[PDB]
């Protein structure tokens, strides 16, 4: 029904997983970046990081490990997608071509059960005879590495510890071992057991089970000359192999939870570990030899390392070189020197590489006055939190901003820029709190502090939410405001609010406490930016939590919990109740074209409702009853409506196209289904090129950021161009195989611990877009029946001269 | 907690159609103070009913009526449990049947479905348990 | 709370000279609940502590959930000074070297008995002649605790006794400072403190908390 | 609340985290009709529940007089508080009416275009939904307490039910079948409850206090026979200790929940057999017919929603603690459903009414007048 | 009662025809007084007006005709 | 001591200061992982 | 105007359920 | 078991001496033993049956020998029950089907030619020793298969009486497929 286009105008940014080893050739080492559905491979060389390939997978890739079967040279690669596609890959090259075949390949889910809590687990054998899965929980897949067969049969193995945390293979054991932390009602706890192909079950394990630690979360196998597993949690970090334990107790790592690990010597001596506050350290285990010739474990010792980007995962990879991804902030090149630099900090970062992080909101704006718009990005997370500046050649500008960025507004009129910043802060012994690190609210020009008179768990981490104005041109804070304590700032919009002809920065906000999960009490307040100062006009206290709000033909629109109500602006300056609209669970995110607005509800799907001036009154034009948890929601056209589901998927809807009864046009018809594979944050309607009139049958555009760092657009299609082009997505799968044998059809379904059904009402742009580079042989396949219609279209065929026109124009719209 | 306990006891075996006015405002004085108390009331008056002598259960209906009416909290409580309040008021358990006097058995009853038409009346809307009950009697036992 | 400590303490409360050392002290796996909050983990706990061999939990009939619990080693040494001078001492003390540490079932199949143990079906009369195997069924036999008789009466006795008053009770509540505080009634002879537990284990009382104490009533 | 949904727009938590959070909030907040009421066609008390597996959105319901009523769940109208209407009703003018008390009903899976009824009547009818009439009548000697459908075979349509007979039926419902029957047992089979994860096993609850785990293809008897106390392994191995009235698999298949007249509770692996020791208290159970129940799907820790006389009970499947207690109904109550999308939960009881259970914690802010105190001053 | 033995409430037995009844209405069977009566000591027996030598119990009921 | 830390190649990254794969070539995969 | 059926989730109840009344109507 | 366990032939005595042959000329790894007065032991037979249980081999038997000892070979956990010419079980009173029946093995397996050659009784004997519970009990199997069959088989019945008998041999024909092979020639 709907004809859609989705397209890529930024690769995601975010790596998800990096491993080092041996997997384009046998001497030279590799740097495996795995972001979200692309597969960077480097080579280490005398100049830094030099690419050799990057291959995107048609899946979010969940683990990738790097083996080496006996008997066989490089490393091959195992790859897992959420999708549960898992693939053997293995870097073939000759002469000029290089190829990634997948030496195994297939999709290893169950038909029924529930996906664990901490996520995939895919782990190796150290000697390479089995690859564990951790899936679902009470499961444990299990597939042998052995040559001899031509298929590897994946079985399962029950476990009786339903909620494992983490699971590694340990070293230096005659037969295969598994050391996991598990959590019951008691607590957690660290079990071993072993696990034989032959017989198909789980055996006792080396060690009988101790108890840890109630926030454990890593478990660190230790190579052959110590043997074992080390248990990190928030206090402790503990050593098991059998018969010693001892545990150290360092004070640094109070602070944060240490979240990633590296090891650095092949013999297990040195680890580095990484935490949530970009710290870096590094673990080290002392030898003790003994006069029978095994060497066992002395003590533990960890100290800091310096500061690097928020680590979710980094490896070293030769000479001191340490690389540091991260999907909050920018992977880094960090050199790890022997000496201090006069700041404590042994490492220096040495090249920065781009990414915008967790795409919170995004304001398309167009400076200067042209067709071009110019996207600003609230990127980053915690501490390299940033305003990003998307302008061909897609520059990106960065604007350290040093705390989170939540909403972002234009404002014409005052030239400047309103961002929602909140900082992290520890409360300290003096009654108030401090600041960790200086941030863009304590670094402004000018400070104000709210001062509101509705109302009158200490020695915890205290969250301070903020107002900034941004400078069009010098990008700086020109006045932080703070709200009041315990005050959380949701939604933010800035717009004139009746006959009123002043611009105001009206911002909803919410109060939020320990003892409690749903804020029941919350803030209106409108400001006013008038030469260099935030002045407060109005106020209304809520009885909820701003989720959202936009301008509604001269009238605040705001959702309240589970209330969406209109506010009209009045001669005497105050916010009055007109309407409400109570049907709701929790109106999260709100849109409108005209006199319509779409609510996207927590739980449920979509809704439309409308707005009768004549009555004064709300109503329900038509809601989508599926259940589907929300994320964004748009309205494309006035009767296409857009939605991004929880599960990384896209769905359009549309108003009951054949209505007949009262009760079929209530029913708003789900129409069109994706699966884009990554999390939808905001909608926005602009454009980034040159904005044309004449014959551009790519109707509209609507840009999405996304969690992982995507900026894509969403764009219209006519009834003709829809058609075209699919069966054209149809016969160009045929001709460009993916990597891991991975259906095309497959990858894009729309998918759902509950529902799958094939992608229908959307056209990748990418597959569509990877028509241009194909060699002109292959093109010929892709081109062989295919009937061009144009205008009444009298069966003209078509020819490959004829396709690459077509697609030319569908490269330039982003 | 110990007074409490005193006028209970006094208003259940007092043995008139009335009970004494003195004794309920007392009563009232000490349910309002403390929650927990008027709680404990609650507690109480459906322990006095479920034991014997219907002419003492026909005196606890009466404070019952009164406690439901003027608390929030109590007329919470009696919802909770109006299953077992309509079993032990009205006789509808199949099993346990109104205890003697038989006068006074009728008594109790009679005076008890006044009361849940305007109980309905009044509040049926409110507490959804309450409505269904009414319609349960009225409709299901006739 | 230890299963192992839990099942420590109600050993202590049993009046031990009132059977003349005959019955080894039996305890309930009601009893086992009160002083553990946790049910779910007490079976769990008991349950590898029972294949540990330091406990013996026997299936009682005073009703379908009745399980009580001997202590092994004075399981062990109450069989002999009991079967010893009898007709029936005989294939005990082989039952006992045999049966006992080598298996932990509640209750023993036909041909289970027969063939693990070794048993042959003159000698299996003297075992049931004095309290050593019940009778499940013709195919099965719970393990029996010698002299079970006079206790469960005494038991069911009390625990009748005490929910009667507890009942009778003004406004149907009796505090539980007022039980210990209050002279036991010469009716039930296994303790007071002993049988107020078996009640909280056995749901028929709720352990309500209150300004003046721990409070009981019936369920509603 | 706020930072489950910060957490989940910066991706420091995985986007389930926030979904099973306040999935489970929602069952935790489980209240009666608020926004709800269901209409009421049932003149003699409800015995059975079933929502459709797809969009879960018509739920069908059967009395105790025999008539079954088709319901419809999801607000049409503009305004809350919307009454639950009958889409249709299979009442005593139907030609092909249940003549006696219909026992339990279940929806076809994989398609809402046909369902399944068994009654005391002695009789198990396969019904198309759009014409409201029979394809298949299925008549058995002895009268029929229960009946299920596996939900994730597709291989096969074998319905199981279990007679007053000592001996289980397979009927299927491609050709007719009606002759495989499974041996075994020793009294009438109360609960029959196919298994999630694997289509060919069965699980069999009988008066015998045994439940026996199934295999159809098998032709050589069970594979389990539950036991209550794990000894080493038939005329004995007793799965409760009374008359075994409930069976639920869990959400995923690994676990089995029996409910007998013991008035007792358990918790049985699927595979081995052996039981995980969850004692979840007292479970007041006094029923003579099949007890139908049912467990939470897509929460952070699942529950279990069991009748418990007047009332429902929620426990938690692992930990086996009592969470609340559901007091709305006035009759002992035999059956509940539970509607996985928006957790909520519904409950046939003997009074004639299905009462809704929806989760709370969501209500207007105004700019309650019957809130209030009323004592003299 | 049965109050040395198991002290579990002892069936009320009635009889009708060749049917043995016990409630508290479980059927008899004769496999069931055969393993009750099997299981009766010498000395219970003789104080039961019985000779052990001649007259046991489990005789009385018919397992050879 | 903490430093020491190991090399593999003395000229790696001691001098320190894209394509998109798209097959064409197929070759059967040897092995298939299946699920029971 | 139908109002059951569809919106698939193997056999989706016509071609079975023909089948039913292929051998019942005789 | 690791492999082919000790699996039971049954045949006719005339069959035996070819049974044997073929083993002999298509697996000679098979160990193949006969049960008979001649033997080859000139010894107690037990000893036999008793040797092949422990050496998972093949043993071949007589009919007859099977009603002899019913008790004594059902008691060695056999592995296959194969009955060359089947039909020999197919009264189900019989004792030879009684003695058949008494196996335990889930595997059993009949070679006859004519299964059915009197009525659906002897399809039933067959039938509930492959798989007993496929078909039911002979009085359910009586009334509601054979019946209605035997009796729309007339060229008399009413036209819902021969309709009944083709709806019965429908439900009948397709409940036995999947342990049925039957190819003519
Ligand atoms: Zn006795």
């Amino acid at each position: 029904m709907s004809y859609n286009y989705v397209v890529t105008a930024q690769k995601p940014t975010a790596v998800n997983g990096c491993v080092t080893g041996h997997f384009t050739s046998a001497e030279d080492l590799n740097l495996l970046i795995a972001k979200n559905t692309r597969l960077e491979i480097y080579v280490v060389t005398a100049e830094g990081l030099r690419p050799v390939k990057e291959v995107g997978m048609y899946g979010k890739i969940a683990v990738m490990e790097l083996f080496r079967p006996k008997g066989e040279s490089k490393d091959l690669l195992f790859i897992l997608t959420a999708k549960y596609n898992a693939c053997i890959l293995e870097y073939k090259q000759s002469g000029e071509s290089i190829d990634i075949i997948t030496r195994a390949h297939g999709n290893v889910q169950d038909r029924i059960g529930r996906p664990s809590e901490t996520g995939i687990i895919g782990i190796i054998d150290p000697e390479c005879r089995m690859i564990g899965l951790r899936l679902y929980d009470g499961l444990f897949k299990v597939i042998p590495l052995d040559r001899d067969n031509k298929e590897l049969k994946a079985f399962n193995i029950r476990l009786e510890e339903l909620h494992v945390i983490d699971v590694k293979f340990l070293y230096g054991c005659q037969a295969p071992t598994i050391c996991f932390v598990y959590q019951d009602p008691q607590g957690r706890h660290v079990k071993t057991y072993e696990v034989s192909l032959r017989e198909k079950e789980f055996n006792k394990g080396p060690w009988k089970q101790e108890n840890v630690e109630a926030e454990a979360s890593m478990v660190i196998a230790v190579p052959e000359p110590f043997g074992g597993a080390i248990i990190i949690g928030q206090e402790s970090i503990t050593y098991h192999n059998g018969d010693k334990y001892l545990a150290i107790a360092p004070p640094i790592i109070k602070q944060s939870t240490i979240v990633c690990h590296n090891r650095v010597d092949p013999n297990g001596s040195r680890y580095l570990l990484g935490d949530m506050e970009g710290r870096l350290f590094m673990l080290l285990l002392e030898k003790e030899e003994q006069m029978d010739g095994t060497v066992t474990l002395k003590d533990l010792r960890v100290e800091l390392l310096g500061e690097t980007s928020i680590a979710e995962c980094l490896t070293y990879l030769d000479n001191g070189v340490v690389f540091v991804g991260s999907r909050l902030g920018d992977s880094q090149l960090v050199k790890l020197n022997v000496d201090s630099n006069e700041q404590g900090s042994y490492v220096v970062a040495m090249e920065t590489f781009t990414n915008l992080g967790p795409i919170v909101d995004m304001c398309v704006v167009d400076l200067e006055r042209q067709g071009q718009g110019q996207l600003v990005t609230c990127s980053g997370a915690f501490k390299e939190g940033s305003l990003r500046i998307i302008r061909q050649k897609l520059h990106i500008r960065t604007v350290p901003l040093y705390e989170s960025p939540r909403k972002i507004c234009y404002q014409e009129v005052s030239q400047c820029f309103g961002v929602l910043s909140s900082r992290i802060e520890v409360q300290d012994t003096s009654g108030g709190t401090t600041a960790l690190r200086p941030s863009a609210s304590t670094q402004a020009l000018s400070s104000s502090v709210s001062s509101s008179k509705l109302f009158s768990s200490f020695g915890e981490e205290v969250e301070v939410h903020n107002l900034l104005i941004i400078d069009q041109h010098t990008f700086e804070v020109l006045h932080a405001h703070q709200f009041l304590q315990n005050e959380y700032a949701l939604s933010l919009v800035s717009c004139k609010l009746g006959k009123d002809p002043n611009t105001y920065f009206i911002v909803g906000t919410a109060m939020v406490y320990p003892e409690e999960a749903e804020p029941k009490q919350g803030r209106i307040v409108v400001f006013q930016y008038s030469d260099g100062k935030l002045q407060t006009v109005a106020e209304k206290e809520v009885k909820g939590a701003v989720y959202s709000m936009v301008e509604f033909n001269g009238k605040l629109l705001a959702s309240i919990n589970s209330t969406v109500r209109l506010y009209e602006w009045t001669t005497e300056k105050e916010l009055r109740t007109e309407c409400n609209h109570y049907n709701n669970i929790m109106a999260l995110y709100l849109k409108t074209k005209g006199d319509f607005i779409l609510v996207g509800d927590l739980m449920r799907s979509v809704l439309l409702l409308a707005y009768k001036p004549m009555e004064g009154n709300f109503e329900e034009i038509a809601r989508d009853f599926n259940p589907n948890w929300m994320s964004a929601v748009e309205i494309l056209d006035d009767d296409n409506f857009l939605g991004a589901e929880n599960a990384f998927n896209l769905f359009v809807c549309q108003k009951d196209s054949a209505a007949t009864t009262d009760e079929e046009r209530q029913h708003l018809q789900e129409v069109g289904l994706f699966h884009l594979g990554e999390f939808v944050n905001v909608f926005c309607h602009g454009s980034l090129v040159m904005q044309n009139l004449t014959s551009t049958p790519t109707q509209g555009s609507v840009l999405f950021g996304t969690v992982n760092g995507m900026i894509g657009l969403v764009t219209s299609l006519s009834e003709s161009w829809y058609n075209l082009l699919l069966d054209m997505q149809n016969r160009l799968n045929k001709v460009i195989k993916s990597v891991g044998k991975i259906e095309h059809s497959f990858w894009r379904s729309f998918h759902t611990e509950r529902k799958t059904e094939p992608a229908t009402g959307f056209i990748d742009g990418d597959l569509i877009e990877s028509f241009l580079d194909i060699s002109r042989p292959k093109m010929q396949e892709v081109v062989a029946n295919l009937q061009y219609d144009d205008g009444s279209g009298m069966k003209r065929e078509a020819t490959a001269d004829d396709l690459i026109k077509v697609v030319e124009e569908l490269t330039r719209i982003h | 907690d110990q007074k409490l306990s005193k006028l209970v006891e006094e208003l259940t075996t007092s043995g008139e159609p009335r009970l004494n006015p003195e004794k309920m405002k007392e009563l009232k004085k000490i349910c309002k103070s403390s929650e927990e108390q008027l709680s404990r009331a609650y507690r109480l008056l459906i322990a006095q009913l479920t034991q014997e002598h219907a002419e003492i259960r026909l005196s606890a209906f009466q404070i019952v009526e009164e406690l439901f009416v003027r608390s929030h909290q109590f007329r919470m409580l009696v919802v909770s449990n109006f299953q077992e309040f309509l079993e032990l008021t009205l006789g509808t358990d199949p099993a346990q049947p109104l205890p003697p006097p038989r006068e006074a058995a009728q008594r109790l009853r009679q005076a008890t479905t006044r009361a849940v038409e305007g109980w309905n009346e009044k509040f049926g809307e409110a507490y959804k348990k309450l409505a269904l009950g009414y319609h349960f009697l009225r409709h299901n036992k006739k | 709370g230890s299963a192992r400590a839990a099942v420590s303490e109600l050993m202590q409360l049993f009046p031990r000279g009132l059977f003349e050392d005959a019955l080894p002290p039996i305890v309930l796996r009601s009893q086992v609940y009160s002083l553990v909050p946790d049910r779910t983990v007490a079976d769990r706990q008991l349950k590898e502590l029972q294949e540990q061999g330091e406990i013996r939990i026997v299936q009682l009939g005073f009703d379908l959930d009745a399980h009580g619990i001997i202590f092994t080693e004075d399981y062990r040494t109450r069989v002999l000074k009991a079967c010893d001078g009898r007709p029936y001492a005989g294939a005990v003390q082989k039952f006992l070297a045999s049966v006992l540490p080598a298996c932990g079932d509640l209750s023993f199949q036909q041909d289970q008995m027969t063939q693990t143990f070794g048993f042959r079906d003159s000698e299996i009369t003297h075992l049931v002649n004095a309290g050593v195997l019940t009778v499940r069924d013709a195919g099965s036999w719970w393990l029996a605790v010698p002299g079970a008789g006079r206790f469960i009466k005494y038991f069911v006795k009390g625990r009748q006794a005490v929910l009667s008053m507890v009942r009778k009770a003004k406004y149907r509540e009796l505090l539980l400072s007022e039980l210990l505080g209050r002279r036991a009634p010469v009716v039930v002879r296994l303790g007071l403190t002993y049988h107020v537990h078996d009640l909280i284990g056995a749901q028929l009382v709720d352990c309500i908390s209150t300004t003046s104490g721990t409070l009981l009533r019936l369920p509603e | 609340m706020l930072g489950f949904l910060s957490a989940r727009q910066t991706g420091l938590e995985d986007p389930l985290r926030l979904r099973r959070a306040e999935s489970t909030r929602r069952v935790l907040g489980l209240e009666l009709n608020k926004d709800r009421d269901v209409e009421r066609i049932h003149g003699g008390g409800i015995n059975t529940l079933d929502i459709e597996p797809v969009e879960g959105r018509y739920m069908l319901s059967g009395g105790s007089d025999g008539v079954i009523v088709l319901y419809d769940l999801e607000n049409s109208s503009r305004q809350s508080y919307y009454t639950c209407k009958a889409v249709c009703s299979i009442g005593r003018d139907h030609p092909d009416v249940h003549r006696y008390s219909v026992e339990t009903v279940q929806w076809y899976p994989h398609d809402t275009g046909m369902f399944t009824s068994s009654s005391f009547d002695k009789t198990l009818k396969v019904w198309d939904t759009n014409t409201l009439q029979t394809a298949d009548v299925f008549n058995f000697e002895e009268t029929v307490y229960s009946h299920h459908m596996s939900p994730v075979s597709t291989k096969h349509c074998l319905v199981a039910v279990g007679t007053r007979g000592p001996k289980v039926q397979l009927c299927d419902l491609k050709s007719g079948s009606c002759s495989h029957i499974l041996q075994g047992h020793r009294q009438e089979i109360l609960a029959v409850s196919w298994s999630p994860r694997y289509d060919y096993i069965l699980a069999t609850a009988s008066a015998d206090s045994r439940v026996k785990l199934w295999d159809v293809r098998r032709a050589s008897g069970c594979l389990i026979t539950l036991d209550q106390h794990n000894g080493k392994k038939e005329s004995a191995n007793t799965a409760h200790n009374g008359k075994v009235n409930g069976l639920c698999f869990t959400s995923d298949g690994l676990h089995l929940l029996t409910v007998g007249t013991d008035n007792r509770m358990r918790l049985w692996n699927s595979s081995n057999g052996e039981n995980t020791l969850v004692n979840y208290g007292k479970v007041c159970n006094n029923s003579k017919k099949g007890l139908k129940f049912t467990v939470s799907c897509g929460c952070s820790s699942e529950f279990v929603f069991v009748p418990y006389g007047s009332t429902i009970a929620v426990y938690t499947v692992y930990s086996g603690e009592q969470i609340t207690m559901l007091k709305g109904h006035y009759k002992t109550v035999d059956c509940c459903v539970f509607q996985s999308n928006f957790q909520e939960l519904y409950s046939g009881s003997r009074d004639c009414n299905i009462l809704a259970w929806v989760p709370s914690l969501y209500e207007p802010v105004p700019d309650n007048p019957a809130f209030e105190d009323a004592w003299s001053s | 009662i049965c109050e040395g033995g198991c002290g579990r409430y002892q069936p009320r037995i009635r009889r009708s025809g060749l049917e043995l009844y016990a409630e508290w209405k479980i059927l008899l069977s004769p496999e069931r007084v055969h393993e009750i009566f099997k299981r009766i000591s010498d000395e219970e027996c003789f104080v039961l007006g019985m000779e052990p030598r001649y007259a046991r119990p489990e005789w009385m009921i018919v397992t050879v005709l | 001591f903490l430093k020491g830390l190991p090399v593999y190649n003395k000229s790696n990254f001691s001098r320190f200061h894209p394509s998109v794969y798209l097959p064409t070539r197929e070759y059967p995969s040897e092995q298939i992982i299946v699920t029971e | 105007k139908s109002r059951f059926g569809k919106k698939r989730n193997p056999l989706a109840s016509s071609s079975l359920l023909a089948k039913m009344r292929a051998r019942n109507h005789l | 078991f690791e492999g082919l366990g000790p699996t039971v032939i049954v045949c006719p005595t005339t069959v035996m001496h070819q049974w044997v042959k073929e083993f002999h000329t298509w697996w000679p790894p098979f160990r193949v033993a006969i049960l008979h007065e001649t033997g080859s032991y000139t010894h107690k037979k037990e000893k036999l049956i008793r040797d092949v249980a422990h050496c998972h081999g093949i043993l071949i038997t007589s009919y007859s020998y099977i009603r002899l000892m019913q008790d004594d070979i059902s008691r060695y956990d056999w592995h296959y029950v194969i009955l060359d010419e089947g039909h020999k079980i197919r009264n189900p009173n019989a004792a030879v089907t009684l003695a058949c029946k008494q196996f335990r093995t889930p595997h059993r397996i009949i070679l006859s030619g004519s299964p059915m050659q009197n009525n659906l009784r002897e399809l039933w004997s067959l039938f509930d020793f492959i798989f007993p519970g496929k078909l039911g009990t002979l009085p359910v199997f009586m009334e509601q298969f054979s019946v209605p069959i035997t009796m729309g088989g007339y060229s008399n019945a009413s036209p819902v009486q021969v309709k009944t008998a083709y709806k019965c041999a429908c439900v009948l024909r397709d409940t036995i497929n999947p342990y049925l092979l039957r190819r003519m020639k």
